RNA sequence: UAAGUGAUCUAGAAAG
């Protein structure tokens, strides 16, 4: 139990199920759609630029070392 | 027979690509692996890299420069390229 | 680029999650594993899965199917 | 006769078979070593047995130390000979006190001393097997035979109880008087006789103690491996397991077997039989000889 | 094909159809899209037909059976 | 106070 169940896409479930089950997390959530009490939603969708590609083998290995 | 390419770098095959260098240049290692039966293109252009190259040196290492080195082993460790 | 200081803010991070979830690491392999055999079928699986299609093979492709 | 004439006269044997030509010889090799019969092979039988029975037979009683490797009674095999009894049986009763679970023991031997006590009809297997299960240990066919025998000598017993429980009360009461036959035994040898508050460790324990050799492994291709031999066997049908077991019988039908099993740790192979579970005895590496070595190694030493 | 300069503005309710791929002598021929079972479908489908094995599995784990 | 009018691109020859 490494990478906890957030990380998407390895989970053993295709990504349009992944989509549809995302879905269903943001609906599922325990009172979401109100705008009565000013409740307020965002969803941010980022990409993490050149996440491996300024990954340094020091910090990394160090990392690994740990597990 | 046809068969996969490898093995061992026999001196004279060595000697044999050493000569195929000077002729075609460092950037044509098709021909030269074409030249030896043997061995591969990569096999080759790896061996020219590593070992065969006269601009390499395997003299051994000063104190100081043996400091260096292990310092380096300290500070980058394992990127040993 | 990283700041050391940074790096070992991360360090710090990442030691306490895995501090936080008793997780203990991962072994170097020995010949201990009931599992050795049918991992080493994986990896080899997914390589054929390469070579399956394309009949026609290369220099290095060749050697690979080979190992 | 559904044959020819021809075929009475000339193609059917004289006689079967005599019975020493279709017997496991265990037993009779170790009377003929207690009698002092040193040939055996030279025994003046009026049929001899094919020499590799015998020789089969003085291997498996070198291996539980009823012989000695140069073929002598030690004091195992001398106290063995006083038993009337399976030698694998009879070994695995006699040690039972040390592993304080002689009583059930007692039990379970006695059980395996008569036949199969659950009733099938073929038409009525459901109800069957589920009257079945009210008795049946998991990974544990041998604890199984305790549970029904507890069962039918206890105070909510009743006349037609076996019938509609689907349990043979001819076998279950033959299994009772083989049960106090074997008690007398105990007593009069010193047997200690003991039992444990809570413990299926030390019944299993027991168990490998004399069956160590009728020993299968899981594995993925042939379903379950022998120990001895190698061979590819299935659970008998009788049995569904929830990767060691011992097994008690081999079944050969179209396919290969095993009847009547076990679970049991291999540590516990290892530290109960160290000389037969010896890494140099299996040849190669096979799947067995492969998953004995992590456990000694990864499971065991470290 | 919708009111392009409205449909910019919102959605509309599609309203005129285009002809996309036609022919001389058309002959109506099936799309790949109606075979295949559209994802929402397949999904809810899932959840029916996995939780029908639970329960048939349970069942087997009482009558104490190879399901 | 409760239907179906209508928008219909192409398009073949050479040499490679």
């Amino acid at each position: 139990k490494l990478f906890p169940n957030w990380i998407k896409p390895s989970d053993s479930e295709i990504p349009p199920l992944l989509v549809y089950k995302w879905t269903q997390g943001i609906n599922n959530l325990s009172e979401i759609w109100d705008v009565s009490r000013g409740q307020s939603a965002v969803l941010l969708e980022t990409t993490l630029g050149e996440m491996a590609e300024k990954i340094d083998f020091t910090l990394l290995n160090r990392l690994l070392r740990l597990i | 027979p046809i068969y996969v390419k490898g093995g061992v770098w026999t001196n004279v095959e060595d000697q044999i690509l050493k000569a195929a260098v000077q002729k075609y240049g460092t950037h044509q290692w098709s021909k030269v692996a074409s030249l030896l039966q043997k061995k591969t293109a990569r096999q080759s252009e790896l061996r020219w890299n590593e070992y065969l190259n006269p601009k390499l040196n395997f003299t051994e290492f000063s104190k100081e420069e043996d400091a260096q080195l292990l310092d380096l082993a300290r500070e980058l460790p394992n990127q040993w390229r | 680029e990283i700041t050391p200081e940074e790096a070992t803010t991360i360090f710090s991070v990442m030691v306490e999650w895995l501090e936080s979830r008793s997780f203990s690491p991962i072994p170097f392999p020995p010949l201990t594993y009931k599992n050795d055999t049918k991992i080493l079928v994986l990896a080899l699986e997914d390589l054929k899965d390469v070579y399956a299609s394309k009949v026609r093979l290369n220099a290095s492709e060749r050697e690979e199917l080979a190992l | 006769r559904l044959y020819t004439e021809s075929a009475f006269y000339n193609e059917m044997l004289e006689n079967t078979v005599p019975e020493i030509q279709r017997q496991n010889l265990s037993h009779t090799i170790l009377m003929l070593k207690a009698m002092g019969i040193n040939d055996l092979l030279k025994f003046d039988f009026m049929d001899p047995p094919p020499k590799n029975l015998m020789l089969n037979a003085l291997t498996e009683l070198y291996h539980l130390q009823s012989l000695d490797d140069e073929g002598k009674l030690t004091n195992l095999g001398k106290e063995m000979s006083l038993f009337p009894m399976d030698p694998t049986l009879s070994r695995s009763l006699l040690s039972s006190v040390d592993n304080q679970c002689s009583d059930e023991i007692v039990t379970i031997i006695s059980m395996l001393s008569v036949q199969n006590v659950f009733y099938r009809p073929k038409d009525r297997q459901l109800e069957a097997d589920s009257k079945k299960a009210k008795f049946h240990h998991p990974y544990g066919d041998h604890l199984t035979l305790l549970n029904v025998y507890t069962r039918w000598q206890q105070a909510n017993y009743s006349e037609q109880y076996c019938k509609t429980n689907f349990l043979h009360f001819r076998h279950l009461k033959r299994a009772r008087d083989v049960k106090s036959q074997i008690s007398m035994i105990f007593k009069k040898i010193g047997l200690k006789l003991i039992s444990c508050h809570s413990d299926p460790d030390l019944i299993r324990k027991t168990f490998v103690s004399g069956f160590f050799m009728n020993a299968a492994k899981r594995d993925s291709q042939v379903g379950y491996k022998t120990i001895n031999g190698g061979t590819e066997v299935g659970i008998h049908p009788s049995s569904s397991l929830y990767e060691y077991v011992m097994y008690h019988s081999i079944v050969l039908t179209s396919r290969e077997y095993m009847s009547q099993v076990t679970s049991i740790e291999p540590q516990w192979l290892l530290e109960v039989a160290p000389h037969f579970y010896k890494a140099g005895d299996a040849e190669s590496q096979s799947r067995k000889k492969a998953k004995i070595i992590p456990l000694h190694n990864k499971f065991a030493k470290d | 094909a919708s009111d392009l300069s409205w449909s910019k503005q919102t959605d509309t309710g599609i309203t005129h159809f285009r002809a996309g791929m036609t022919h001389e002598d058309e002959k109506l021929i099936p799309t790949i899209f109606r075979y295949i079972t559209t994802w929402e479908n397949e999904f809810l489908d899932s959840q029916r037909v996995w939780a029908e094995y639970a329960t048939k599995r349970q069942e087997a784990i009482q009558q104490n059976r190879r399901l």
